[PDB]
């Protein structure tokens, strides 16, 4: 109200409002969904075009060979964020001939996203991030909020509608996480939960995107008829 | 006072064939008259079907393998998973090569592949940047052994053909990859037996439509 | 007052949404992709009769097989247009090749919210970048001063947009031909524009494989409304 | 932040005027009068003290008149603070001037200098503008004998008679109806004290009110002298005129 | 640029079938005078790796502050510290070696050699070197300063290539490395008799052992050295 | 290649009673080529008198720079500047520049207004003074000027036995001097006149 | 090297060698040591190899960005003074450049500007550049008319090139021959000296030293 | 340093800040451009509401840029000072790098790209000027006449006028001005320049300024006694 | 570059300077001009170090232009000649000094008077009534301290000036490939087209 103008603001009841804002644009964002086993990760996203004549926004970046994400809301917040990623993962490669670890990369996100809140004439990120990735600890899934919590998942949802889509991952939680060795599977798994999302539109061959990374799979993204199976 | 520069010897050798590329590297290391490594790789994967030898100072080189992979993940990354052709490949390493133009990389660098054509293509750099195509070129302490013999024996230099006595040049014929490999294994074998620095083992590096292959020979250990 | 880097409590940047508004009252410009090639059009708008229409310069070339037509504030769009040409000739001089039309408009749009308190405010003009390359062929994008860059098969910007883009929702076919996108803009944009079409107040270009990017001159597109003129009283 | 308490001192109003410029001129309103005549021999520069006192040390005091070197010389109307800064850079870009060229700068060339620095705190810095206005009088080998005022908007313009600070209005009809082309230094010098003697505020004109310089070719053959009138010679010519 | 002041000399080192040994003396010297006799110049880093370092002690002391410093920093915000996000030789080494070569190329070197000895995750045995350039190179063998002339040559009369290393148990490399300690000591004017010797095995772990010193030494004949040619008494 | 001595030249000042005196020759040089024989060394400001030899780009930089920093000086101070006071200006002006100095050797004359008493300063070229009450000499001829000064001086002389006493002192050391000549000026200076004389001497 | 550039009635004549040593090493005897700034304009390359290759190219890229946002060709004067003024900024660094920036323009006409890695820029008709620049000199000093045909201007430049890879020893390989006409420049082939040689001698009846 | 963003969007779509100042533009006193067949007139407005003013050394409306180009202007006349400096400094910069001399276009381009840069940098406020540029490119003798103003948009006009009352001169320029025939002469341009201010001036005393620029940098100023011949002969055919 | 003169006479200032460049073993160019008009009645001729002489010269000419169409004035010879000392005095103590040395050859309309001005590249400066650079004056300057009157028509200058080249050509043992003159007057500035 007369808290909200800037994010060096907190209001009486210690609420910070630009960042809850910032929230707000990931809710109106389209839907997401990550979700895991022991040998895989999956990213599945539907994407939004702008009418028939145009394309459809793509929601899915590939971070490194073992590390990707998805994304909802501001797609230039999250072009910015997957590309201090992308240098990080890079860093650690470099300088210590080491793949990134999927929780450092959640800590590294954390703290750069905590910065814009903090400060001055800066503004938060308006863009919610769904990370997957193989390391040294096998299979992994990360759900970033631009307020800078980022939280370690089995599986998750965000965007317009993904209520649905996360409870009925909290439902198969038992089934999708023994999901090893079959990648197929738990991509279905995943286009089955993101349609617990849809209202009106169901899903087409360039409405659709996924991404998969696994123990012998470098993460690869899937659009246009390398979906088609999948419908 | 500190010397920012060594000398880790070695020898390298690109031959473009018809449909495919070789780039042929000695595996020994050394400085002065001491051996550091019999097996230490030279000639390097690079990706997109390219390979890269940077022969001279070791350091620089491997920065310089290390620096162009890394420009090869970014050119994936900012233009859509573009294959880098050799062409481009070639034009971005005189960059990164000119960018130390005052402090410069201590090697001289060739890479290998096949153009957008499908033939096969050799690029060849000096220590500053300065680049060109060609058909065939050594690299390193022994260049000076090997170039000669491969201008008479690949490009039939001063070979005419019998009984016309100099006014018929000897024709220009396409070499298979067996053949080619056979004159790598006999350049490096002659280059052994009169240069120091080269020893020990022979990496080939085999570009085709097909991906990279290796071959590994034994070099005297002398 | 308040940040020019303000969220709404919509989830929205304040200026962002701001300069979307100026550039609906710009000068409407057309773009639609065939596979013979992409066709640019613009309404040119002078204030007076007084003004040497052929010095208003809304359609831009960037390099030669890619092209530029722009909307709105159009003095906003000479340094988008200067950091394009240094892009696409960078990255020549960098890499031996031409630059992807993808990877010349994400370059554009990096520079869009690089506001605050950088340039003081976001860019009150929106571009549709057209050209080809050889691994996505003809291709048409709008960059927006928000940062986002769709593709499209035709798209109208300005004004006239949602009338011309309704419109465009009818006509579009993946079999055109350049000479029946020429005449699709050309009717459309007679259709929006408050002035009557001539070659004098309307301006129309295209970007082909073989030729490469090129504005029309008024006497070719004299013709061209001619032509479409007679196919209209045709029935 | 900081924004919260930002005036915006270089922004315009609706109406395409600069605030800070427009309520900077209506200090240098409330000012001592200032006055310069240009004659063919000569020019005048006759100012008027603010109400003073009778303890004030006047023969040592300088408030409107400054030298800026030997040939150029301003009267000030405002803050005598904001005008000393301006006056220091003034005389260094003389000084810079004549090291460069080996020649005198010419009056124009100082004053748009002068100008152009007033013009900068009006479109950026977010800093007050000078509340200064200068009468500059001057003499170079080019045009001769120039009147020029400067004010916070950093617009310059030249004169052959002008005021600033209190009452210009009524000054300068005054200046309009008895200033003549063909005017010599003594008569303009009479014109500038009766000027100021009907448009003060002040009961009657005194010397211990008033600051006085003439820049005449009154110096021995070819070449210009300025004259800062002392105390008891402003009381002279103040008798001699029929003032007092 | 600068000079070594206080200096250690030749690091030995090799691979045997189940893992890696590494070697060093404890001398710092300073020119031609044996200063510190108390140096150790053998650091591990976890219970998986171990850094020989020669040439410049300062700056040695400096590289031992940097590993310290990397231990710590591994162990911030990570539960598989001491386990699957512990810290490898191939990591310890390419730090080191970017350290070096980005020191050597602002004309201000780390004026040391390095070899990094270890074992990594897989069993794999690790075994590479670095120097004050930033060259780097690997060998199944690998020797620092006069090690490199009198102790590879020694060392490679056991594992002369690759396929040797299966074929050389943990007894003969050891005894191997010893006797290359003791030639040493004959023959380097800037050497000591006590040295530390550190076996990195993949299943008996890291074995670190100090204050040994060089024994069964050959000095007998040189009582019938006379003179330098003509002398007969 | 030494840079105080490509040009050459030389100054004289001395004292006399209620009266100075400082004089120079008019040579300017490319180490043997004569360039110039109108290259004045002596500059003043106001009623204080400043002779510069040395390279003579700083030889010019330097009167341009005292006579931009007396003018300040005299707008402000609303008086002119005095010898003591100069000197000390040339002083703390040489000095900043210390690691890269003006390769000159700068001489001050003249009388105080308000005393009356004759002053005279040399300097090396990073500020050092040096005030005798007798003479200071500058420049490529400086060990033949002490030879002449230190022999022709006595105390007390009348402003015109004081002219023939520097003048004698200036040529015959320029005229041991290959860098030093081609004409000479003489100063003589009292509380309210001062009296320019040119010396005509030998031309080689 | 040898280098040379020349105006004449029908354009602009440039030939260069195609020989790069290292010491007394020969490195190649097939570099392009002419630079195809746009289909108008061409540079010659003498010195280091890599600094004339890299600015060169790089002018290129000046030219095209200047005729994007000036719609019209760049002139030769403008052309060879972005060089100019850009080896100038790293005058003292240890640049090795000796060029000829050639081209035609309306306005112009044929013009060669001399560009110099010391900062040196020259208009003139004819320029000779490179370790056997005054062998060359002495063909063409010779034999240059201004009504040349572009026949004959042709061979003087192959002509004038030989004789300097005959005596030169850091001369030599090949010869490129281009010409310039207002239209644009246009390639005349690669001529082995080897071949080149033997077939003068014969046919000119010049260096009866050489025994054939 | 001062950051502030004052120009800034506003919820319709505006930037008050660069619309306030055409308001200043529109207080300047009146500019207007004439291009003949083969010249260009730029007449100036000036106020009489200052007299006792010396005419020899007060700023003069109209601008050399270089001896081929010139520049007058409507709105804060201390604004466009720093325009026309650094319109100098290009000009000369331009000969200096390109080896010949600016063409009217480039140089407007530039004056313009100035005007724009201050509608998006911090710290600074918009100029309160638009400008007329006229001139003749190096070996042309084609006319070319350009409009700038203070949101940086530029354009080539016939005939064009700023400031004041520019609604007026306008309306008569649109009636009067033939592009099939354009004023042939010196004469004829500066009649209709002259014609065009009197709509708007009062006296046509010392309030008209005429400045003609022809092929070749050839540029002059017209006197009083000039103009006072051209406003003679315009009313003397009027009484009819 | 070599040789470059200066002589004032009676109403004009007459420069006169060299032809050749050379590069080391050639003879590149034999019609260099090596001056430029810096106003219409001032006139620079320049010789030094390769590169920096021409960017050296034609800054100044940027520089005295742009101050001619800023005041609408043309500075007198005085001033220009005192802008160009500052100049080259504040270069000489840069990073990379200008190697350059200069003549000034102006003719002040105010003063109806030739003036020629000589500056080294330290930014010594001195006005005279003939000068040169580097050892051209070695040769000159007793022929010109002879036959030189302060009264000399233009004709008589350039005769003068020809037997001063005639000596140059005949004792120098470089080749400088004659010499362009330009005389500055009152009406501006003019090249003698046969000498
Ligand atoms: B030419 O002789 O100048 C030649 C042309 C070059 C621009 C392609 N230069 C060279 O051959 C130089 C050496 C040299 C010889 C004679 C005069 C000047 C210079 N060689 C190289 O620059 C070189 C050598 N080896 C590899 C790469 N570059
Ligand atoms: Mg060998
Ligand atoms: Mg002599
Ligand atoms: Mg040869």
């Amino acid at each position: 109200n007369n808290y909200d103008g800037d994010t060096v603001t907190f209001s009486p009841t210690g609420r910070l409002f630009q960042v809850e804002y910032a929230l707000e644009a990931i809710k109106q964002g389209s839907v997401t969904v990550g979700l895991r086993s022991n040998t895989h990760a999956v990213l599945v996203a539907l994407k939004r075009n702008a009418d028939e004549l145009s394309s459809y926004q793509k929601k899915i970046i590939k971070c490194d060979e073992h590390m990707g994400l998805s994304l909802a809301g501001l797609a230039p917040d999250a072009r910015v964020l997957s590309n201090y990623l992308r240098q990080q993962c890079n860093y650690s490669s470099l300088v210590f001939n080491r793949k990134l670890a999927v929780e450092r990369a959640g800590h590294l996100l954390c703290d750069k996203a905590q910065k814009n809140t903090q400060s001055y004439g800066g503004r938060p990120y308006g863009v919610g991030l769904l990370i997957i990735g193989y390391d040294k600890s096998g299979a992994h899934l990360l759900e970033f909020q631009p307020s800078g919590n980022v939280t370690e998942l089995y599986g998750t949802a965000i965007g317009a509608r993904s209520q649905g889509a996360k409870t009925y991952l909290e439902r198969t939680l038992d089934t999708f996480i023994k999901i090893d060795g079959n990648p197929d599977e738990l991509i279905k798994a995943g286009v089955e939960a993101i349609s617990q999302s849809l209202r009106d539109e169901s899903l087409t061959v360039d409405n659709l995107s996924i991404a998969i990374v696994g123990k012998d799979t470098p993460f690869t993204i899937y659009d246009g008829e390398a979906v088609a199976k999948y419908i | 006072q500190f010397n920012p520069y060594g000398d880790n010897g070695g020898t390298i050798l690109g031959i473009a064939g018809e449909d495919f590329a070789v780039l042929a590297g000695d595996t020994r290391n050394i400085t002065d008259y001491s051996i550091n490594s019999r097996y230490e790789p030279k000639v390097f994967d690079c990706g997109d079907n390219i390979v890269m030898s940077a022969n001279g100072f070791a350091a620089d080189g491997d920065a310089l393998v290390k620096r162009f992979k890394n420009s090869v993940k970014w050119y994936h990354f900012d233009h859509n998973d573009k294959k880098l052709s050799i062409n481009s490949a070639a034009r971005n390493i005189q960059h990164l090569l000119y960018g130390k133009r005052f402090f410069p990389y201590y090697v001289h660098t060739i890479i290998a592949g096949l153009d957008e054509d499908g033939k096969g293509a050799v690029y060849s750099f000096d220590p500053v940047g300065s680049y060109e195509r060609e058909q065939c070129r050594a690299g390193g302490a022994a260049a000076s052994l090997i170039m000669p013999f491969l201008d008479n024996q690949v490009n039939f230099k001063n070979q005419y053909e019998p009984g016309t006595n100099g006014k018929v040049k000897k024709p220009l014929k396409y070499l298979s990859v067996e053949e080619v490999i056979k004159l790598v294994r006999d350049s490096f074998t002659s280059a052994t037996e009169r240069h120091i620095q080269v020893g020990d083992g022979l990496e080939i590096l085999i570009v085709t439509k097909d991906g990279v292959r290796k071959e590994f020979y034994e070099l005297k250990r002398d | 007052d308040r940040g020019v880097s303000t969220f709404s409590p919509e989830g929205r940047l304040f200026q962002v949404e701001y300069s979307l508004e100026a550039i609906k009252l710009g000068s409407t410009a057309i773009g639609i992709a065939t596979k013979e090639g992409v066709v640019l059009g613009v309404e040119k708008r002078a204030t007076s009769p007084l003004l040497e229409s052929d010095s208003i310069e809304k359609i831009v070339e960037i390099d030669r097989h890619i092209g530029c037509a722009m909307s709105g504030l159009t003095a906003d769009a000479r340094s988008m247009i200067e950091h394009a040409r240094t892009a696409a000739v960078t990255h020549n001089l960098y890499y031996d090749e031409d630059i992807n039309v993808e990877s010349l408009t994400q370059s554009v749009c990096d520079l869009a919210l690089r506001f605050g308190e950088l340039m003081s405010r976001p860019f009150g003009v929106a571009l549709l970048i057209a050209g080809h390359d050889a691994d996505d062929g003809y291709q048409l994008f709008h960059a927006e001063p928000s940062g986002t860059f769709y593709r499209y098969n035709a798209k109208a910007i300005g004004s006239g947009s949602e009338g011309a883009q309704a419109e465009l929702l009818n006509e579009w076919h993946s079999s055109l031909t350049l000479k029946e996108a020429e005449l699709l803009v050309l009717k459309i944009l007679k259709q929006v524009m408050e002035e009557k079409l001539d070659e004098n107040n309307a301006q129309l270009s295209c970007i082909t494989k073989q030729d490469g990017f090129k504005i029309y001159d008024n006497e070719k597109t004299a013709e061209l409304i001619k032509e479409l003129k007679e196919k209209e009283a045709a029935e | 932040g900081s924004r919260r308490y930002d005036s915006r001192t270089t922004i315009f109003s609706p109406e395409g005027r600069l605030y800070q410029v427009e309520y900077a001129l209506e200090s240098i309103s409330h000012a001592g009068t200032a006055i310069g005549i240009m004659a063919s021999d000569g020019i005048v520069l006759a100012a008027e003290r603010k109400v003073t006192s009778t303890l004030l040390e006047q023969d040592t005091s300088t408030e409107k008149l400054y030298k800026l070197n030997d040939k150029i010389a301003v009267a000030v109307a405002g803050l005598t603070a904001d005008a000393e800064i301006l006056i220091n850079t003034a005389r260094i870009h003389a000084q810079n001037y004549l090291k460069t060229y080996n020649e005198d700068i010419p009056v124009e060339i100082l004053v748009r200098r002068l100008s152009d620095i007033k013009q900068g705190y009006t479109q950026h810095g977010g800093l007050r503008p000078f509340g200064v206005s200068f009468i500059y009088a001057g003499y170079d080998d080019r045009y001769g004998y120039q009147l020029y005022t400067s004010n916070p908007s950093g617009n310059y313009t030249g004169w052959k008679a002008i005021s600033v600070g209190a009452n210009t209005s009524a000054a300068q009809t005054l200046l309009q109806m008895d200033y003549k082309d063909d005017m010599k230094v003594d008569d303009a010098i009479e014109l500038a004290l009766k000027t100021l003697s009907k448009t003060t505020d002040s009961s009657a004109l005194t010397y211990d009110r008033l600051e006085f310089a003439t820049i005449r070719k009154g110096a021995n053959d070819g070449e210009v002298y300025q004259k800062i009138f002392k105390p008891q010679e402003i009381k002279d010519i103040l008798v001699k005129t029929g003032i007092t | 640029t600068q000079q070594p002041i206080v200096t250690g000399t030749s690091v030995i080192s090799m691979k045997y079938d189940n893992g890696v040994i590494i070697a060093a003396d404890n001398l710092g010297s300073y020119g031609s005078l044996l200063r510190f006799n108390g140096v150790e110049r053998l650091i591990p880093v976890g219970d998986n790796t171990v850094v020989g370092i020669s040439g410049d002690i300062s700056d040695m002391q400096h590289i031992e502050r940097l590993l310290k410093d990397l231990v710590t920093e591994n162990a911030y915000d990570n539960p598989l510290a001491d386990a699957e996000e512990a810290l490898e030789p191939s990591y310890i080494f390419e730090y080191l070696a970017t350290v070096m070569y980005q020191r050597r190329s602002k004309m201000n070197p780390l004026w040391n050699a390095i070899i990094v000895a270890g074992v990594q995750s897989n069993g794999d045995q690790f075994l590479r070197y670095v120097n004050l350039l930033g060259v780097t190179y690997s060998s199944p063998t690998l020797a620092t300063g006069f090690g490199a002339h009198m102790a590879n040559p020694l060392l490679r009369k056991v594992v002369d290539r690759e396929s040797d290393i299966p074929k050389t148990t943990v007894q003969v490399a050891e005894e191997a490395i010893v006797n290359a300690m003791r030639v040493l000591y004959y023959r380097d004017a800037r050497s000591s008799r006590n040295f530390s010797l550190a076996i990195i095995d993949k299943n008996t772990g890291l074995t670190f052992k100090k204050n040994l010193q060089v024994e069964n030494m050959k000095w007998d004949f040189a009582k019938d050295i006379k003179g330098y040619g003509t002398q007969k008494i | 290649s030494d840079p105080s001595s490509i040009n050459g030249g030389i100054v004289v000042a001395m004292t006399g009673k209620d009266c100075v005196a400082i004089a120079c020759d008019l040579r300017l040089g490319s180490q043997s080529l004569g360039v110039s024989n109108k290259f004045e060394k002596i500059f003043h400001y106001g009623h204080v008198f400043l002779g510069i030899t040395g390279l003579a780009t700083d030889v010019t930089t330097l009167n341009e720079m005292f006579r931009y920093k007396t003018n300040l000086y005299k707008l402000k101070e609303e008086r002119a500047i005095e010898p003591e006071t100069f000197t000390q200006l040339v002083s703390s002006s040489l000095y900043e520049r210390r690691f890269g100095p003006y390769f000159v050797g700068p001489v001050v004359a003249g009388i105080n207004s308000k005393s009356g008493k004759p002053f005279i300063a040399g300097f090396d070229l990073i500020g050092c003074i040096d005030e005798a009450k007798d003479f200071i000499v500058s420049g490529t001829a400086s060990d033949q000027l002490f030879g002449m000064c230190e022999s022709l001086y006595e105390p007390n002389l009348e402003p015109e036995d004081l002219f023939e006493t520097i003048s004698q002192a200036l040529l015959n050391a320029a005229d041991r001097d290959a860098l030093s000549g081609w004409g000479a000026v003489v100063y003589i200076i009292k509380k309210d006149e001062v009296v320019k004389r040119y010396l005509k001497m030998r031309q080689d | 090297t040898t280098t040379l550039a020349f105006r004449f009635q029908g354009g602009i004549i440039v030939a260069v060698d195609s020989r790069a040593t290292a010491g007394n090493w020969v490195a190649s005897q097939t570099v392009k040591k002419v630079i195809e700034i746009n289909p108008f304009l061409l540079g010659t390359m003498a010195g280091g190899t890599a600094d004339c290759q890299f600015w060169e190219t790089w002018l290129g890229s000046q030219c095209r960005l200047h005729e994007l946002r000036e719609k019209e060709r760049i002139s030769v004067a403008a052309a060879s003074k972005i060089l100019s003024n850009l080896v100038y900024q790293y005058k003292g660094a240890g640049l090795s450049m000796g060029t000829m920036i050639c081209g035609y323009t309306r306005k112009e006409g044929p013009t060669i500007y001399y560009v110099d890695s010391d900062g040196t820029r020259l208009k003139g008709d004819i320029f000779c550049v490179g370790s056997g620049q005054t062998f060359a000199y002495g063909v063409l000093d010779s034999n240059y008319k201004w009504d040349l045909s572009v026949e004959d201007a042709l061979y003087l430049g192959k002509r004038s090139i030989l004789a300097a890879a005959h005596r030169d020893a850091y001369s030599g390989g090949s010869v490129n021959l281009y010409h310039v006409t207002e239209d644009g420049w246009i390639y005349h082939g690669n001529h082995d000296v080897g071949e080149l040689f033997w077939k003068v001698k014969e046919e000119e009846g010049s260096f009866n030293n050489v025994i054939g | 340093g001062y950051d502030r963003a004052l120009s800034i969007f506003s919820p319709d779509g505006h930037i008050f800040q660069v619309e306030y100042a055409l308001e200043a533009v529109k207080r300047g006193t009146c500019a207007v451009g004439v291009k003949g067949k083969n010249c260009v007139v730029l007449g100036c407005e000036r106020r009489s509401t200052l007299k006792l003013q010396d005419t020899r050394i007060t700023p003069s409306k109209v601008s050399k840029i270089d001896s081929h180009v010139v520049l007058s202007f409507s709105g804060l006349n201390a604004d466009s000072r720093i325009l026309i400096e650094k319109a100098r400094v290009e000009a000369q910069s331009h000969r200096l790098t390109l080896e010949d001399p600016v063409t009217v276009e480039y140089l407007t381009r530039y004056v313009a790209g100035v005007q724009q840069r201050y509608t998006q940098s911090g710290g600074v406020r918009p100029f309160g000027v638009s400008t007329l540029i006229a001139g003749f490119d190096p070996r042309d003798d084609e006319p070319k006449l350009y409009q700038t103003e203070p949101s940086g948009i530029y354009s080539s006009w016939s005939a064009q006028t700023i400031g004041r009352n520019s609604k007026t001169v306008r309306e008569f320029l649109e009636k009067n001005y033939d592009r099939k025939e354009p004023p042939a002469t010196v004469e004829e341009c500066v009649k209709l320049t002259v014609r065009s201010l009197l709509e708007v001036v009062q006296t046509g005393a010392k309030n008209i300024e005429i400045t003609v620029v022809k092929p070749d940098s050839d540029i002059v100023a017209l006197s009083s006694e000039e103009i006072n011949q051209y406003v003679t002969q315009i009313e003397q055919e009027k009484q009819e | 570059m070599d040789i470059i003169l200066g002589i004032r006479v009676q109403d004009s200032v007459i420069l006169a300077s060299s032809k050749a460049v050379t590069r080391g073993i050639s003879v590149l160019k034999d019609s260099d001009d090596k001056t430029r008009q810096l106003s219409p009645h001032t006139l620079m001729s320049f010789a030094g170090e390769a590169g920096d002489t021409v960017q050296f010269a034609e800054y100044i000419q940027a520089n005295i232009q742009l101050y001619s169409i800023r005041e609408d004035y043309e500075l007198s010879p005085q001033a220009v000649s005192s802008f160009v000392r500052q100049e080259l005095a504040k270069s000489i103590r840069s990073r990379r000094p200008y190697q350059v040395n200069v003549l000034i050859g102006g003719y002040d309309k105010k003063k109806n008077k030739p003036e020629l001005y000589q500056i080294d590249y330290l930014g010594t400066k001195v006005e005279l009534p003939y000068g040169a650079h580097g050892y051209s004056g070695f040769y000159t300057f007793s022929l010109l301290d002879h036959h030189y009157r302060p009264d000399m028509t233009t004709e008589e200058g350039l005769d003068l000036l020809k037997l001063c080249v005639q000596e140059l050509e005949k004792r120098m043992p470089m080749d400088f490939k004659g010499v362009i003159v330009k005389i500055v007057d009152k009406d501006g500035i003019r090249q003698v087209d046969d000498f």
